[PDB]
C-alpha cells in the first residue's frame, strides 16, 4: 500500500513548483540481477538517472527495519531542492524503516543526513564506531508528512 | 584481538555478520590463523550465511 | 492475502512469479504449509494469523 506512484505524485508537485517540465519516473529495482541490494532511481523523460539511492533493507535482532544505504547520488545539478529528503520520506515510508545506516560517512553523506535531520525525517543523526552514520527515524514527523490533505508535504516541497 | 559486528537478517531471513571492525593487535599473534579461529567461531555460533565488511 | 501482494507487485511492474488466477488455483488446493512455502518462493511473505481471530472457545 505504499506504491511508487506516491513519490512520482509528489515529485509532480516538486517539478511544479521549481517550473520543470520533466516528468519524473521512480524505477525501485535489484541493483544487479538476483540482488537483495536494491536501487532507487529518479529518470528523466531521456531515462537518465538524475538521482538515485543503492541500499538493502535488514532486520536487527529486535526485528527492527533498517535501511542500509551503499550510496546516494542528486546526479542532475535539481541540487539543493529537498530532493534527496522525499526519495527518503518514500523509502522509509515503503519499508516501513526504524533507521538509516550510511555505510561510508562521505561529505555528501554528512551534509544530506544533517539536511533531513533540519526536515525533521530523522531525530538523531550519530557517526558510530567503524565510521557507519546512524540516523534514526522520527516517526511522529514522518506521520504528519504523509496526511493526506498534503498541507506539512506541500510547506516542505515549496519552502 | 577483536571483532566488532552487528547480526542481521535479510529479506530472505539469513544471518550476515556486518562486521565495523576486526583487528590482530598483538604482534606475535599474526600470522597464525588467529582471525580465521574466532571467525570459525563467530560463523557457528550465530549461524551465518555471510559476513560484510563496511570498510573495505 | 498472497493474492493482494502479487496483484501489488503487478501494479508496480515488477516481474510475474506466477499469474493471480495461477495462484488462485494452486491455494484452493494447498495447505497452510505448502501455500506458504510458494508463497516464499514467489517472495510474497503477507502478515497473517488465524489464531488472533479465534473465538473465545
Amino acid at each position: 500500500e505504499v506504491p511508487r506512484k506516491l513519490l512520482e505524485e509528489w515529485l509532480a508537485m516538486w517539478s511544479g513548483h521549481y517550473q520543470l517540465k520533466d516528468k519524473l519516473r521512480v524505477q525501485l529495482r535489484p541493483q544487479r540481477a538476483g540482488s537483495e541490494v536494491l536501487e532507487l532511481g529518479i529518470h528523466g523523460e531521456s531515462d537518465d538517472k538524475l538521482a538515485n539511492v543503492i541500499f538493502q533493507p535488514i532486520q536487527d535482532r529486535r526485528g527492527r527495519t533498517i535501511l542500509l544505504v551503499r550510496d546516494q547520488n542528486t546526479f542532475g545539478a535539481l541540487r539543493q531542492k529537498r530532493l534527496m529528503t522525499l526519495i527518503h520520506l518514500w523509502l522509509v515510508h515503503r519499508f516501513k524503516a526504524q533507521a538509516v545506516h550510511y555505510v561510508t560517512p562521505t561529505d555528501d553523506n554528512l551534509y544530506q543526513t544533517s539536511k533531513m535531520k533540519s526536515h525533521g525525517i530523522f531525530t538523531e543523526v550519530n557517526q558510530e564506531v567503524g565510521e557507519i552514520i546512524v540516523a534514526e527515524v522520527n516517526h511522529p514527523r514522518i506521520a504528519e508528512l504523509l496526511t493526506p490533505d498534503r498541507v506539512a508535504l506541500r510547506k516542505l516541497i515549496t519552502k | 584481538a577483536n571483532v566488532i559486528f552487528q547480526p542481521i537478517q535479510d529479506r530472505r531471513g539469513r544471518t550476515i555478520l556486518l562486521v565495523r571492525d576486526q583487528n590482530t593487535f598483538g604482534a606475535e599473534l599474526r600470522q597464525k590463523r588467529l582471525m580465521t579461529l574466532i571467525h570459525l567461531w563467530l560463523v557457528h555460533r550465530f549461524k551465518a550465511q555471510a559476513v560484510h565488511y563496511v570498510t573495505p | 492475502a498472497v493474492a493482494d501482494v502479487l496483484e501489488f507487485g503487478q501494479s508496480e511492474g515488477e516481474p510475474i512469479g506466477m499469474a493471480p488466477e495461477e495462484w488462485r488455483a494452486f491455494a484452493a488446493r494447498a495447505s497452510l504449509h505448502a501455500a506458504r512455502a510458494k508463497a516464499k518462493e514467489l517472495g510474497a511473505d503477507p502478515p497473517w494469523d488465524c489464531e488472533l481471530a479465534k473465538t473465545p472457545e
